[PDB]
């Protein structure tokens, strides 16, 4: 369930990079490529796509799960005032035709509180990391997948982790 | 031979797909002509970040151009319509034998917006938000075959990326959001407050333990819908309370539109889920509540569905009781007591069936305990449109048929309920 | 001739991508390239080398002919302030030198005046798309062919279009 | 061992190619040391837009900076002198085997402005606008050799592209352009206007059907030439009338130089081209037109040449006349009368020849009837350089040589027309 | 020695591009590249890091330097003020390690004093031209020679030149 | 079990290696997910060209952050430490077989400051200087194995480059650097001058004529040090005079910190070089002379090495001598006395050994002529480390004892010279 064998208190958990939210997958819009050619497309993580998504509760405000992140983990208001680029590369097959598109990648950080050995509370920070991409080969007329198109909830594309340090008082 | 749309009344964005470009060469960006051996590329390298999205509407004054981005923005979450920081670029290198062309493409990807109303469209929008392109590669045209003359085409859109159809509720923007701030275990009641008055609102809330939930208002008036809230529950969390995350993205469940049809809701609840319920507007000034209650009995065999209400049907003969039709594979209930005195002894001839759309139900028998109510399966695998079985049952007894929807041929499904003696 | 079987009246006209305009090959320049090496040539339309090229007449004026072409076909005004690049790229064999010229492509538009089965009068516009370059081998001492570096009149390195819209009037 | 210019007087651009570098590595942008299975890239990214042209001129008062870009733009519509946009960049990936060195210039592309005026130059300038690199590359440099010292060579250039000599006339801009408004058909009488009184000009002007046409001034002074605007014709378009285009980039046809020599012209004209006429400094006050004329007959078989009127021709003896020559493959004709009575019988003795150059001839008998001038062809491929061949011609007749040039040794052609009895 | 065939008096003298300066090999910082990926660093010549490096003598001070190379070769000053931009990539085999890194390369000029065949004064000028990678396959906790990481003297990469102009009185 | 540090009293700045990564993803630029065919890039462009360099430092108030980027700009001149204008780029392409992971980080050059006094660092600083990143490439994670759950590790780094270590000493910069600014022949006398009084200064200088030279103070008191600067004499020229190029970056030769040891240099010096020599604090107001001579005869020997005098041996029995250990195959020489009347006769048994560093040693037997000092060689390859042999030596002769090291056991070397008779 929610239950972790670790003592009382609070933790910032670092859950790993290669997350991608939920609705959102297809707004940065997609290329379509045909017949042998190459797409390629990218981004530039800078200022205003690199503004982060705080999920906070009655315990654990906002302030206090930046600066708990930015201590223990990166810190990511210094790191995202500097542009990181990243592209990704599909090439067409011959009489074939191809749609790629872009979405956001994030690391998923929580502050949790334990109660004998139970999380009964989380706080959720999602940091823009970097990108993703998804293809598909389709015909006219084809009928594609939801699923490849839409995601109902939050996942990660990689290995989930779970890197953890406890918090001490003021 | 238009399809039924089996939509609950409310808004939806439709992402209707990529790669979508005008007519008449207006998104073209070039064309390059590449010598066999060498490449190209053609690039939008967002020196600028400008980009320009295409927008119609029914009306102005209320679908306007910001309040459709609003709409996007709860569906989908977009944010960014004029501007774009995302590259794209396409590069051909042509083959050892031929020369080659490639044409490349500002695309879009289409969004509609509907207000869907009583089975039809009342307001529409169509919103183009720029994409990330289109590149065609052809053989080199050869001399000179010879120019034929041709007249432009229609306004209009071609779409050459693939088929897509995603649709996307979302909350009114002009409904009031109130919030039940406990989880709720087995049994609550939330007083409908006066400061949401009259109007219809909505009721965010979310549960303790995954379970089905009967939930109605005083007397079963007026009958309520229930929404799941897309992507909930993924992130904060707090033992016993909720967690409300803004979501406006929203799931039909089940529930009717019309606020005088007497009816219940029974629905499997997820514990890491957040529900809406909307109460539509009442023409009454009378206080009312709505009733949580976890169900641990036979009434889990209802889910999911609106279970209505039959009041009027104290003599013999024809009765018949229209509601929207659920899409298929949902469910509709109707619960109706058989005309009569119950003396135990003392029966009637009962034909149920349907006029348009096929169903299959399931027929219960109810008797109410102290122990709750207890459902009796009494009849399986009833094929209704235009059933001509019947089946006699108890006068002054309490029955429920579930309906399950498996052909949709009309917008309402109305249930004929012929008793005879 | 100038025959053309259509009603009387005016036209604009879309007479297709790929055209190359007389005298003015070469100057933007070229590159060489030897034994191996990879040229690669490219140029960004923006401002100042995509401001178009009208040909008025005594009925066409530029107003009439930008109206007209801008309302039926793309927006060229909106459309060129915004930065879009393009690139080729040659390799030279072994032991053998490539010389690799650039020159800018364009749409050319039409507005047709016609009277009984005749183009009495024509207006022209180019408006600036993307480019072409040409390539030849050479040796030191090399005669090349005049056809190579200069052109003599306007022309179409793709087939040549005719889409047309009959003008109606205020 | 100097070629002879058969350039009619005038401004001349010429494209003398591209990839110069100066010497002394001036022009050297570096060298990348690219290790094997490696790769390396040298980039011109144009994140300043600046560029350096050079430029050198014999006269800074005529030929400056500005007047040469002028003419630059003239000739070949070049617009950017100090700046571009356009990019160049070179890639190298080395051999599995060695090492790899590439060496990067920047280069120009040169461009010679001419004035050129009676057989040598007399203004001349040199342009040398930025282009789009060299690039060479080579084996890595072996330890050590040794270093031999070596002294600078001269200022100057060396050409790494291809050879190019491309020349292209240009209008003179401190003369005026007169239009002639309408079409031509197949007649036109142009009076001289006094806006434009003493001061050589141009007169452009186009024709309704393609055809050869006679152009000529009041009885035939002065002396006139023609010339067609390159890439004329070829965009906007009205029936009957003149479309100017601005072209000052012209191909000289035929014409002399010499205003007190009596000439016509005789041109083949395309109803799709544009046409300048020069009219040179007259040093008479009284009133010129120039005249179009339709040839529909035999004037035809005189296309393209100027054909000199001689006027002196009243005695026995030798008669010489001296005329810039044309190119090879190009016209030029002379027409004569033969000195004497013409009682249709009176005979005289006729040598024609050249000094220098080569051409070939053919000579035409002249009557003029009621139905315009006649020709009959007497004589065929005389080879004029040098002729002893002699012919029998008419006392009082009337013929025209036509003459071909097909070797120059000369700048000028020197007719000779020797005749006895 | 520094002796040399020249007559008395002054000289310029260009000794070729390629050369790297003692000491500040490894001041740029490198790449490692892991297990098949492509590594690509570069620069850009610009502003303040194509500033050149003097080395005067009693008798030839800067300007003089800067004067005399200006006229005969190159005008650095002029050059300089337009970016340039090099790249290099190196591509790490399977299952290796590669450590790539980056140096300027400059022109070394030279202003000589010759008497009686002997060079008796030597003034000096670096200027900035591109750039050199040095790459290494190592493994963890193997010895890497000193000299791949750290140059003692100056030296040039390529072929050393000595190209001369004598200097002549004001 | 320590390495012992030979190293001179002075500061260091150490190149410790390159691709230093922070514990615990704090250096993480982020991961690609890259598809089978496909492939992905992460790029530092450089569009901003700021960069954040990390330090740490012992002492704060002499070794703060302005100082130790001074010491690296002295050490490897290194000029940018919050900026870059260098790009760096990972690309991967992914087989056809499988997908691929890549996680690109930031990266750190790490330098060392330290200031090393009589064995030990007293002053110590980091200097973590931003580098051109790293790149693991990774097979694509299969689903789910599970997520075990783990601690945060300690702060602190991680080399992912190449093992380095590069040592590099410094001009102490809070000591004055004199010139001599003729170039040295065979003789010189550098006078101290007062404007450095009291305080360790450094005299720069060169020679004319490479050569082994002895270097020494008046009355050899105190002891002196020498150093060579890096790269120097490589660039600009002047035939009999110093070039000085500013080159605080040196490599130390030979001498000792203890300032009341008699000693003098005997060195190896290079004309195309040049070197500082370090005249320590000295506690007296008398005068004294720095004395340069080439040598030219036997005492070329001894090069490279400080001479220490012995003084005190005028008794029988034990004598020790501790000095700061030359590193291994330096060198380090005593010049002794034995006690007694020189009388040519008159003899004592004599034994030498050292306590814990292994070392060869070679004897010199010392007269002094006419023509110099004369060394005859009279016992080579002495293993000297609790070496038992002994030898006897003439009473009030002179001799000198040269030592290389080769096994450093223990800062200091003990000297033993036991005289028996
Ligand atoms: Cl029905
Ligand atoms: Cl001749
Ligand atoms: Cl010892």
């Amino acid at each position: 369930s929610d239950t972790i064998d670790l003592a009382d208190g609070n933790y910032v958990v670092r859950r790993g990079d290669g997350w991608i939210l939920s609705r959102q997958n297809q707004i940065l819009g997609g290329s379509v490529i045909s017949n042998g050619s190459t797409g390629i497309v990218g981004d530039l993580r800078v200022n205003d796509n690199a503004i982060p998504y705080y999920y906070p509760t009655p315990s654990f405000n906002e302030e206090y799960i930046k600066n708990n992140i930015q201590t223990v983990f990166t810190n990511f208001t210094e790191a995202n005032q500097i542009p990181i680029g990243f592209e990704f590369s599909k090439t067409a097959p011959s009489n074939k035709n191809l749609y790629m598109y872009l979405q956001y990648t994030y690391i998923r950080y929580e502050i949790i509180k334990v109660l004998q050995h139970e999380i009964i509370e989380r706080a959720v920070l999602y940091v823009p990391s970097l990108g993703y991409v998804k293809s598909i080969e389709f015909n006219p007329g084809e009928k594609i997948n939801k699923d490849f198109y839409f995601l109902t909830n939050d996942k990660c594309i990689l290995n989930e982790q779970f890197l953890y340090k406890k918090i001490l008082e003021t | 031979t238009q399809r039924v749309l089996p939509y609950s009344n409310g808004l939806y964005v439709i992402n209707k797909g990529d790669g979508y470009i005008r007519t008449n060469d207006k998104d073209l960006i070039g064309t390059l002509l590449i010598e066999a051996g060498s490449s190209g590329s053609i690039i939008q390298p967002r020196l600028r970040n400008t980009t320009r999205p295409l927008f119609t509407t029914s009306n102005d004054t209320k679908f306007s151009q910001q309040y459709t981005e609003e709409r996007l923005k709860d569906a989908f979450n977009v944010q960014l319509f004029n501007t774009s920081t995302s590259l794209f670029k396409f590069v051909e290198e042509a083959p050892s034998d031929k020369n080659i062309c490639i044409k490349a493409y500002n695309t879009y990807e289409k969004y509609e917006l509907i207000d869907y109303q009583n089975g039809s469209i009342v307001n529409k929008a169509e919103y183009y938000l720029p994409s990330l392109g289109y590149c065609e590669v052809t053989n080199a045209p050869s001399p000179e075959s010879e120019v034929v003359k041709m007249q432009v085409a229609e306004d209009g859109f071609i779409q050459n990326g693939p088929e897509e159809e995603i649709v996307v509720g979302v909350i009114d923007p002009s409904e009031n959001i109130q919030e039940i701030n406990t989880a709720i275990s087995d049994n609550y009641t939330y007083n409908i407050p006066g400061i949401v008055n009259n109007n219809p609102f909505y009721i965010l809330f979310t549960v303790n333990t995954t379970g089905i939930y009967k939930i109605n208002a005083q007397n079963n008036l007026p009958s309520l819908k229930i929404y799941e809230a897309i992507g909930s529950g993924n992130r904060n969390f707090q033992s016993g309370n909720l967690c409300d995350d803004d979501i406006k993205a929203i799931n039909y469940i089940t529930g009717f539109d019309s606020p005088n049809a007497k009816s219940y809701l029974v629905v499997l609840l997820n514990k890491d889920k957040n529900y809406y319920i909307r109460v539509p507007q009442t023409s009454s000034n009378i206080e009312n509540q709505i009733q949580f209650k976890r169900e641990e009995g036979d009434l889990r065999n209802l889910m999911n569905s609106s279970v209505n209400i039959i009041d009027n049907l104290n003599s013999t003969g024809a009765h018949y009781y229209t509601r929207q039709s659920p899409d298929v594979h949902d469910y509709i209930s109707y619960e109706f007591t058989i005309p009569g005195n119950f003396n135990n002894k003392d029966t009637s001839n009962i034909r149920l069936y349907t006029s348009y759309n096929q169903g299959i139900g399931t027929l219960f028998r109810v008797t109410e305990t102290i122990d709750g109510y207890n459902l009796i399966n009494i009849q399986q695998n009833l094929h209704l449109l235009n059933n001509t079985n019947s089946i006699r049952l108890l006068n002054g007894a309490i029955y429920i048929l579930k309906v399950e929807v498996t052909e949709l041929n009309n917008y309402n499904i109305r249930l004929h309920i012929d008793i005879t003696n």
